[PDB]
């Protein structure tokens, strides 16, 4: 009667925050790109044709983009993908031979400071006897002299081993949906204004996240999801000048990057089996890679960010933009991949401004490096094989990674500079609206129900 | 008022609804609980824990006086120390998420009074009652 | 986030049928009954019926029974309204509107689509004739003069009207189109300006009509 | 069906006024009644349900009362965005119906219209029709009468009127009256005049021209 | 070691297929295996055959080929209309 009795319910909407092993999903057309397994999609699960989003009415859940484990899982996934993708590839161990290089064939000036070097060296053929006098063409960032001609060496021969990327695979970022196993679920924040931390008013659940392309880049966030209405400013600690400031754009910034060098692929044979893809002579003029950003689009984008920065640093304050402080080449430049090559662009023409409380294109100098050691990894050095023909790419600038100086003088003006380094921040710009929860369908509740006595 | 019948909210649909209203959606969260070289082994270990989590709940659901899923009753008096709330104050004024946050402290205690005091003493009573 | 998006405006002839669509975003489509409501130009609101998107069951206002049909496709979160055997009385804006549906009964319509304009006429698409409304030569010295453009005999709505390609906006009144006894629409656009500006400042009305894809620029000067 | 009657049909008020509008049902609908706001060119927005419960996000200055056959909606202090049309709706039985609407307009000082007459263009006359336009600019209140006279004969049935929505800035109205004649009839008369009556005018105003 | 892992992934799907059928067999008004009855009227549109024309003139393979079109529909009328409405009826009948 009035004295209650417990009753077991199975299938109750009860979840608690937890961490699990997420699997992948990447459409069915992404598997049709073939080309001997591009990137990752080999045994990845085809995406559900009609994904479902159940809008959880009256539900308010707290998210935390800076302590979200989906990021820490994705970062370790792409890294293992990189090592697994270089395991059956050609290893360039006998390429650390002495290189007798000279300037590339051009006509002065003395300010061209070479950059491109025409290197000649010995090489092992298929047989283990007679040698091989072959030549290649390396970038200045890939070689380093050592003390008759001027003598160089590969910049990684004194750091770690080196492996050549197979020409069969491609570095094209393809959409990857992250899904949760049975009994688990992924919550999605649907508010138009959300800084990644705190309770979310309009929460919906999904089984698989939207298509997130693993674009590895620094300083400039490329091809990401645009924010809603006004641009968003997200940071783990605004008061701390040591924590990075992730910015998300509303309107995409058209960026145009080219490689004005018709390269030729020389396929020298270091047999038996293995084959190295050298750089032959260049067809045409010796020009350097560059990226263009329309001054009109960039002026409006920067003015929309500084107006949002004043909501945190005082209404009437002066915000000045300056380029990077220094360090590695991957931190001071806009590192990205386009057509297989690895560009490194000078962003000193983008962060040169000073905004108070109230028709052409911007060309940026881009250098190219072939031998890389991404993700702060030592031991595994990758030689990006040369790409034939002029490479052209058009991307969307959808966000920034800024750092603030400590020089203060705090209540007056504030200076912001481009940062990066940790690529884990790059995943946080897309996983800010997702989190993993555990379903506990077992919930007990009292009611005026008693069982039998097998009467 | 006029009505055109029942509607559907989906998986975890009635998460923000009252416990009494969310008790109608039990057969929805029960449906999607099982759902039918490396990187391919990552999903295998996930699909193994999914069924371990299912049989874990099914074993608990079996050793209690239920086995038959969805809903089931028990002969255990609700101790007043476990947040003394009313019948009309729980099913018509509380969500399952808000409720599990309060009873989380006594969930493990209640589980013990269900497996031991009941089907071990109830079924043994049936062995004495079924022989005559 | 919780919105209903409807298909674009439509024109049909009498006796034909029109199918209009409404797609739900930001909530579970099958969780709420959905109403269709129409509004004739200048008039109030008239209920046609509603559908349960989960079951597909419908109840139609008996005035429209057997003429108006409600269906749904759950996979695309979309409801459809078929209005058949059309006459000119069916001209108006058609809304889909979600009901809160507390207690699985009608409570109130809390989210509305933007509406779909449906015009039923035997008229077929025609661009307007644009004629000057010339400023009076008697306009008050140092005073205010009025001038404009008569935008006559077009079908269907709408037209867009600007003055001097958008450089003149203050003091402009573009009147609501009126449906003439002929079945074609007409409106006037007028602007008030200083009398000192007549002849010194050029005035051109720009009249665009997308269904016929016509654009007219008419210079209006003292006669 | 059940008929809902709203009163008044047109309510004039000043920013800051407290106003109450009424919805009456021809039969008892219990508390199963909603209120909506609609602005020109927009879909309605839900204000009130269960006759007295505020919809989420609706400002607290809105309230409503009633049961059975008599319902009211009250705004404690009107703000500029509140001048709009309001509808009541019952859901107690089929078919669902709406009231005829109550339009709430802003009071301002009386302003007489500026009146202009425009003869038909010669271009239009070539095509076989003549349109004569009489413009009433920036007047308040809305009530105005326009009468067409052709050779001192009062016209009926050959004119149409269009009125603007109350101007968002100065709270006035504008009105066009358009007289449409065939070319033959137009040239069969000389004097064309529109006479305007409005309470802001010290005397009725006639604007005319002679054809030619 | 591979080739031994080939049979593991097979033995995992075998039990996933078993609990899949057992979960369906449990959420319906059965749980107890082999045979079980239901309160669902057989719609005539699902190949109107006779009682003596099905059990004494048709194999299970031949039958599943015809009802394959309506198998998914019938499954929905068993989990939702029944044990969610039947057990809820029992909660109202067991309290008195
Ligand atoms: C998300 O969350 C929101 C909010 O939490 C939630 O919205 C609620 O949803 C529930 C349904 O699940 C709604 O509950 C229904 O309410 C019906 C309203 O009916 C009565 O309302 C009148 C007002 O009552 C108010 O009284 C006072 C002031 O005195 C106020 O403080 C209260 O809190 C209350 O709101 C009431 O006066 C009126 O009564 C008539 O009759 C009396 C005589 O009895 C007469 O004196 C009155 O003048 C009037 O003529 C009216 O009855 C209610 O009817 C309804 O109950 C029916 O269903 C239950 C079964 O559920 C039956 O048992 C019962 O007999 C009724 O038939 C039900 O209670 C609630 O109103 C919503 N809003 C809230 C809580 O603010 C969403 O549902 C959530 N959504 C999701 C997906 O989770
Ligand atoms: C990087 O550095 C390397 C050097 O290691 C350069 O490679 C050399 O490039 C030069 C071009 O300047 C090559 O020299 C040319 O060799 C040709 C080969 O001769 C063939 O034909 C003859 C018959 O005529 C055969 O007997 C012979 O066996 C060969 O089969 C010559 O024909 C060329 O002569 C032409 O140019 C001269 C220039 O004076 C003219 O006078 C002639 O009339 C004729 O037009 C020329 O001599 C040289 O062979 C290359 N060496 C190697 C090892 O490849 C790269 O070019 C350089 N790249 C960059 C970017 O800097
Ligand atoms: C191959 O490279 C050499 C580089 O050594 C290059 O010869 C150089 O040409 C430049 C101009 O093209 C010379 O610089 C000049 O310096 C004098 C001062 O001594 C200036 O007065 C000159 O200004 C004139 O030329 C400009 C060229 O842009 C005009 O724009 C300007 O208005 C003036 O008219 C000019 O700056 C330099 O001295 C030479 N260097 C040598 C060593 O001779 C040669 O042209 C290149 N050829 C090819 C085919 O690439
Ligand atoms: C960079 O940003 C541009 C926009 O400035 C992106 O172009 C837009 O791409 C989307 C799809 O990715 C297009 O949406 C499409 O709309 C049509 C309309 O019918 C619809 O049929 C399609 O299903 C799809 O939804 C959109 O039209 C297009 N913008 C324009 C102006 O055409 C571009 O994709 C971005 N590039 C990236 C992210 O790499
Ligand atoms: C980056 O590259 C893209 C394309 O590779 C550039 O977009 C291109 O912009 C030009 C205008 O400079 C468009 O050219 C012409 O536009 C007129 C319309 O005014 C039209 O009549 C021509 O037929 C032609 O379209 C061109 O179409 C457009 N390309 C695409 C694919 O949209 C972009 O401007 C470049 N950005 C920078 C910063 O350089
Ligand atoms: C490639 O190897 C050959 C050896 O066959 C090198 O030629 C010798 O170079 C050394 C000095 O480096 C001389 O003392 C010898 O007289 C050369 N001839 C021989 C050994 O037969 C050649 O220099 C190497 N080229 C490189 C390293 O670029
Ligand atoms: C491997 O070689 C590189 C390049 O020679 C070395 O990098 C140099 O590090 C010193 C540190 O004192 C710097 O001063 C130089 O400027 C660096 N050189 C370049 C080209 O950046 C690196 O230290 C070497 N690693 C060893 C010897 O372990
Ligand atoms: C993200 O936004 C939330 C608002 O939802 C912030 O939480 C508020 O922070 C301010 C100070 O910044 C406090 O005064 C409020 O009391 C906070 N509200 C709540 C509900 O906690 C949060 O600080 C923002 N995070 C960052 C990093 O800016
Ligand atoms: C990036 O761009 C800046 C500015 O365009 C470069 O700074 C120049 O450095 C050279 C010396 O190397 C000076 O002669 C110039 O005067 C500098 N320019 C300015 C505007 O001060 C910088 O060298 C470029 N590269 C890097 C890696 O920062
Ligand atoms: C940032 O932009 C300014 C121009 O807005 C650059 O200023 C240049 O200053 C030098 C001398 O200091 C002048 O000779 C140039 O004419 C100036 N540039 C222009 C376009 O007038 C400044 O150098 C830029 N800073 C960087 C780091 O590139
Ligand atoms: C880069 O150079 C190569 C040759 O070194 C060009 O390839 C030629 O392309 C034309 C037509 O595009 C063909 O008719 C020739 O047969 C090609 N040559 C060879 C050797 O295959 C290539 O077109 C150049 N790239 C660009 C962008 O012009
Ligand atoms: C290469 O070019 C640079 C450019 O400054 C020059 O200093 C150097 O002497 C050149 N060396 C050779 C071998 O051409
Ligand atoms: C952020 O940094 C400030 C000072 O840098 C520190 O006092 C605070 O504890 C940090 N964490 C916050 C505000 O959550
Ligand atoms: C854009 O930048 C230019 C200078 O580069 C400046 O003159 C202009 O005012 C800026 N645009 C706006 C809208 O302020
Ligand atoms: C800064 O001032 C603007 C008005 O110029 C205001 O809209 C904004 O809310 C203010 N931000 C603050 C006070 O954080
Ligand atoms: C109820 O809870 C109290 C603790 O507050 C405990 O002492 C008591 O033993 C419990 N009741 C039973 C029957 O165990
Ligand atoms: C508990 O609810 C019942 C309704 O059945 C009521 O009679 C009783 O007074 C309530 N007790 C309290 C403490 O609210
Ligand atoms: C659960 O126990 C903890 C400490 O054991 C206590 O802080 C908390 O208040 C308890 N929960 C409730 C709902 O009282
Ligand atoms: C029986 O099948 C027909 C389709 O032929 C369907 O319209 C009808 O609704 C079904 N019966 C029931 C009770 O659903
Ligand atoms: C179906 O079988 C029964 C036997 O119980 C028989 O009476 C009936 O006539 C049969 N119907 C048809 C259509 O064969
Ligand atoms: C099942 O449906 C398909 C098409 O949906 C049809 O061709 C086939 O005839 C149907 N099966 C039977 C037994 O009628």
């Amino acid at each position: 009667a009035e004295n209650l009795w417990v009753t077991v319910y199975y299938g109750v909407p009860v979840w608690k925050d937890a961490e699990t092993t997420l699997f992948c999903a990447s459409d069915a057309k992404a598997y049709e790109t073939e080309k001997h397994n591009v990137w990752a999609t080999h045994a990845c699960v085809p995406t559900d044709p009609n994904p479902q989003e159940i809008h959880l009415e009256n539900v308010t859940e707290e998210f935390n983009m800076w302590k979200n484990n989906m990021v820490e899982q994705m970062h370790t996934d792409i890294i293992s993908l990189w090592d697994q993708s270089l395991k059956p590839c050609v290893k360039l161990t006998p390429l650390c031979v002495t290189l007798q290089c000279t300037n590339v064939t051009n006509n002065i000036t003395d300010d061209m400071r070479g950059e491109l070097k025409n290197c000649s060296f010995n090489m092992t053929t298929e047989l283990r006897d007679k040698k091989q006098k072959v030549y290649s063409l390396f970038y200045r960032l890939d070689v380093v002299q050592i003390n008759s001609n001027k003598e160089y060496r590969l910049i990684n021969c004194n750091t770690s081993a080196i492996t050549q990327a197979c020409p069969k695979v491609s570095f094209e970022p393809i959409p990857i949906h992250y899904c949760a196993p049975a009994g688990f679920a992924i919550l999605k924040c649907k508010d138009k204004k959300f800084n990644g931390t705190g309770p979310c008013p309009s929460v919906s659940t999904v089984q698989c996240t939207h298509g997130i392309k693993p674009v590895v880049s620094t300083q400039l966030l490329l091809n990401g999801s645009l924010a809603e209405e006004e641009v968003m400013i997200r940071s783990e600690n605004i008061t701390n000048n040591a924590k990075n400031i992730l910015v998300q754009f509303n309107t995409p910034v058209q960026i145009n990057c080219t490689r004005p060098n018709n390269n030729t692929r020389k396929s020298i044979r270091i047999g038996p089996g293995q084959a190295f893809y050298a750089t032959g002579d260049i067809i045409g003029d010796i020009r350097q890679a560059h990226c263009n950003v329309s001054k009109a689009t960039w002026n409006e984008t920067l003015g929309k960010v500084v107006k949002q920065l004043r909501k945190h640093f005082g209404n009437n304050t002066i915000i000045r933009f300056a380029n990077s402080s220094g360090g590695d080449l991957e931190v001071t430049t806009h590192s990205f991949n386009c057509g297989g090559e690895f560009f490194y662009c000078n962003t000193s023409g983008l962060f040169n401004s000073t905004w108070i409380s109230n028709n052409d294109s911007i060309t940026l100098p881009c250098r190219i490096k072939q031998i890389i050691n991404m993700w702060q990894r030592i031991g595994q050095a990758m030689y990006a094989p040369p790409i034939q023909g002029v490479i052209r790419c058009v991307s969307n600038i959808t966000g920034l990674i800024l750092t603030r100086d400590g020089g203060s003088t705090n209540s007056t003006t504030e200076t912001f500079r481009p940062g990066g380094g940790d690529m884990r921040d790059n995943w946080r710009s897309e996983l800010y609206k997702y989190k993993v929860v555990k379903i506990e369908p077992l919930g007990v509740a009292p009611t005026r129900c008693k069982r039998r006595v097998v009467g | 008022a006029v009505g055109i019948g029942a509607v559907f909210l989906g998986f975890l649909g009635a998460a923000g609804s009252t416990m009494g209203a969310a008790s109608m959606t039990l057969t929805v969260q029960a449906r999607n609980l099982l759902s039918g070289t490396v990187w391919g082994i990552k999903q295998l270990q996930a699909r193994v824990l999914a069924v371990e989590r299912y049989l874990r709940d099914q074993q608990l659901l079996g050793i209690w006086g239920c086995s038959g899923k969805l809903i089931c009753c028990t002969n255990v008096p609700w101790n007043s120390s476990w947040s003394n709330r009313n019948l009309s104050e729980i099913w018509d004024n509380m969500t399952w998420l808000q409720w599990d946050k309060e009873i989380s402290n006594y969930t493990q205690i209640i589980y013990g009074l269900l497996e031991e005091s009941q089907n071990q003493q109830e079924k043994n009573e049936q062995d004495l009652l079924a022989l005559d | 986030q919780e919105v209903l998006v409807q298909s674009g405006a439509e024109v049909k002839k009498p006796g034909a049928s029109v199918k209009v669509s409404c797609r739900a975003f930001g909530y579970t489509f099958t969780g709420n009954a959905l109403h269709w409501v129409r509004q004739a130009p200048g008039q109030g609101l008239e209920w046609l019926g509603w559908i349960n998107p989960h079951s597909g069951d419908t109840t139609t206002s008996q005035k429209f029974q057997g003429r108006v049909y409600m269906t749904r496709d759950k996979s695309i979160n979309t409801a459809f309204l078929d209005v058949t055997r059309l006459t000119s009385d069916d001209t108006g804006i058609y809304y889909c509107a979600r009901d809160k549906y507390y207690g699985n009964e009608a409570v109130g319509m809390d989210v509305w689509g933007q509406g779909t304009s449906v015009t039923v006429s035997s008229a077929s698409t025609k661009g307007p004739s644009v004629f000057p409304l010339a400023p009076s030569s008697k306009s008050t010295s140092g005073g205010t003069a009025a001038l404009g453009c008569l935008v006559k005999d077009y079908f269907p709505e709408p037209v867009t009207v600007s003055w001097n390609s958008g450089a003149l906006t203050s003091g402009v009144h573009t009147f609501p189109a009126v449906l003439q006894s002929s079945g074609l629409y007409s409106l006037s656009s007028v602007v008030t300006v200083p009398s000192s500006s007549l002849g010194t400042q050029t005035y051109i009305c720009n009249v665009n009509h997308k269904p016929s894809n016509t654009k007219v620029d008419k210079k209006v000067e003292p006669k | 069906d059940i008929q809902l009657t709203q009163s008044p049909s047109f309510l004039s008020a000043s920013v800051g006024d407290k106003v109450t509008i009424t919805c009456r049902a021809s039969q008892g609908v219990r508390n199963e009644l909603a209120w909506y706001q609609q602005k020109p060119g927009k879909a309605p927005n839900l204000l009130i349900y269960y006759a007295s419960t505020l919809q989420s996000g609706v400002p607290s200055r809105f309230s409503a009362t009633g049961s059975g056959t008599h319902f009211t909606l009250t705004v404690s202090s009107l703000q500029p965005e509140d001048f709009a049309t309001y509808f009541c709706q019952h859901m107690s039985s089929y078919p669902l119906t709406f009231g005829g609407g109550t339009k709430v307009e802003i009071k301002r000082t009386v302003a007489a219209p500026s009146v202009f007459i425009f003869p038909p263009s010669d271009e239009q006359l070539k095509s076989g029709t003549a349109s004569v336009v009489c413009l009433l600019n920036n007047f308040y209140p809305r009530e105005a009468k326009v009468q067409w006279k052709v050779d001192n004969a009062l016209q009926s049935g050959n004119s149409q009127e269009s009125v603007t929505e109350q101007d968002s800035k100065d709270s006035t109205y504008s009105l066009s009256s358009t007289l449409t004649l065939s070319k033959a009839d137009y040239e069969k008369h000389k004097v064309y005049a529109c006479e305007v009556t409005h309470q802001g005018l010290s005397s009725p105003v006639t604007k005319s021209f002679n054809r030619g």
